[PDB]
C-alpha cells in the first residue's frame, strides 16, 4: 500500500474516535494539511463492523463532491488502518448546535442546500446515506457542510433489520417498522435535521425508546411558535410516513424557503 | 502476481437472457469478502454502483476467494462496463479488469 505513515508530519489530536484518534497532518512534500484518522484492527473486529467498514470506504473512494468528505487514500500497518481524510478545520455540526442552541433560518437554509446537493450527486451514483446526525457532519473552511461518516448503502430497495437500538431518533418509519427502504430515507433525513437545526433538538426526542418509537411510526411532532411558515411547510413534506410522498432533492432545493434564505445554490 | 480475475471480459447478449460476472483474487492470502460492483453505461461517464436486489443478485465463496453478479431478465439499458471493485482483508484495493456487456433486442 504505497502511502505509508513516513509520508506525513503528525500534529496534535483533533477528536477522539471510537476505535483510534484522529490527527492533524501533513503530507510532506507538498505541505498539504489534511487528517489522519487511526483505527485499531483489532477493535473494529471485536466490534463486528470490520467488514462493513472496508465497504463503506470502497464506497466512499468514489465520492468527489464540496459537500462530502474527501476521502484521499488509506494504508495500514499491522495493527492500525490509516484513513487520509480532508481536514475539516471548524468542526462539527453538533458542536456548532451546541454553542449556539439553534440555528437561524440561513444557515439552516444553506446546510440543507449544501446537504441536498450532496445527496443529488450521490442518488446519481446510485448511492444511498444512512441515518444523517449533526455529529457527522463537519465544516471546511468556508463553514461549508462535509458529510463525514461514511454511511453509505449498498442495497436498494431493501428490508433488512436495522440496529434500531443505538438512537431511534434519526432513522424513517420504514425502517423501525421492518418495511422496504430505498433512496426516499435521505428526505426523512433532511426533514429531521432541518428541524433539529432550527429548534436545536431533533423532533421526535422522547424520554423512552419505546416513545420514541411510537412518534417517529406515527409522525407525531409539533413545532415551536417561531418556527416559520415556509419551514414548517418544508418540514412536514419532508416528514411524510409514506417515503413516495416525499419530495424529490430537486424539489427541496427549489422549496420557496430555501430559495429564499440559502447563499448557496444548486449542483 | 496477486491479481483479480474477472471474467467474462466480453458479452454481447439478447433482451431478457442473464449475464454472471465472476471475480476471484488469486495468488495471495488475503481475503476477497467484501465486493463491491459498479457500472459505467455505455455512452455514459458516469460510474454507478449497482444496487443488489431485484434482478441483480450476488453469491460470495470463501474457500474459492470469489464473488459473482449476476443480472436477470437483461435489458439493453443495461449495455455498459461493469466492474468488481474491493478492498481485501488485508486493506488493500482490488478490482477486476472488467466486463463488456452489450445487450441488442
Ligand atoms: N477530517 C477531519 N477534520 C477535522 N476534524 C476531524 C476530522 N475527522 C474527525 N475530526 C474530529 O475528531 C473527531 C473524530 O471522531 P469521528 O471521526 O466522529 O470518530 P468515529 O469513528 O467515532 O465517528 C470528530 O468528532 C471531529 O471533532
Amino acid at each position: 500500500r504505497q502511502w505509508a505513515l513516513e509520508d506525513f508530519e503528525i500534529g496534535r489530536p483533533l477528536g477522539k474516535g471510537k476505535f483510534g484518534n484522529v490527527y492533524l497532518a501533513r503530507e510532506k512534500q507538498s505541505k498539504f494539511i489534511l487528517a489522519l484518522k487511526v483505527l485499531f484492527k483489532a477493535q473494529l473486529e471485536k466490534a463486528g463492523v470490520e467488514h462493513q467498514l472496508r465497504r463503506e470506504v470502497e464506497i466512499q473512494s468514489h465520492l468527489r463532491h464540496p459537500n462530502i468528505l474527501r476521502l484521499y487514500g488509506y494504508f495500514h500497518d499491522a495493527t492500525r488502518v490509516y484513513l487520509i481524510l480532508e481536514y475539516a478545520p471548524l468542526g462539527t455540526v453538533y458542536r456548532e448546535l451546541q454553542k449556539l442552541s439553534k440555528f437561524d433560518e440561513q444557515r439552516t437554509a444553506t446546510y440543507i442546500t449544501e446537504l441536498a446537493n450532496a445527496l443529488s450527486y450521490c442518488h446519481s451514483k446510485r448511492v444511498i446515506h444512512r441515518d444523517i446526525k449533526p455529529e457527522n457532519l463537519l465544516l471546511g473552511s468556508a463553514g461549508e457542510l462535509k458529510i463525514a461518516d461514511f454511511g453509505w448503502s449498498v442495497h436498494a430497495p431493501s428490508s433488512r433489520r436495522t440496529t434500531l437500538a443505538g438512537t431511534l431518533d434519526y432513522l424513517p418509519p420504514e425502517m423501525i417498522e421492518g418495511r422496504m427502504h430505498d433512496e426516499k430515507v435521505d428526505l426523512w433525513s433532511l426533514g429531521v435535521l432541518c428541524y433539529e437545526f432550527l429548534v436545536g433538538k431533533p423532533p421526535f426526542e422522547a424520554n423512552t425508546y419505546q416513545e420514541t418509537y411510537k412518534r417517529i411510526s406515527r409522525v407525531e411532532f409539533t413545532f415551536p411558535d417561531f418556527v416559520t411558515e415556509g419551514a414548517r411547510d418544508l418540514i412536514s413534506r419532508l416528514l411524510k410516513h409514506n417515503p413516495s410522498q416525499r419530495p424529490m432533492l430537486r424539489e427541496v432545493l427549489e422549496h420557496p424557503w430555501i430559495t429564499a434564505n440559502s447563499s448557496k445554490p444548486s449542483n | 502476481m496477486a491479481r483479480v480475475d474477472q471474467t467474462p471480459r466480453i458479452a454481447t447478449k439478447e433482451t431478457g437472457e442473464s449475464l454472471t460476472i465472476n471475480c476471484v483474487l488469486r495468488d495471495t492470502a488475503c481475503a476477497l469478502d467484501s465486493t463491491n460492483w459498479y457500472r459505467t453505461k455505455l455512452g455514459s461517464t458516469k460510474e454507478q454502483t449497482i444496487s443488489i436486489g431485484g434482478r441483480y443478485s450476488e453469491t460470495v465463496d470463501e474457500g474459492s476467494n470469489s464473488a459473482s453478479l449476476t443480472i436477470r431478465d437483461l435489458r439493453v439499458e443495461d449495455s455498459g462496463t461493469y466492474k468488481c471493485k474491493a478492498i481485501d482483508s488485508c486493506w488493500l484495493s482490488r478490482e477486476g479488469a472488467g466486463t463488456v456487456l452489450t445487450v441488442k433486442g
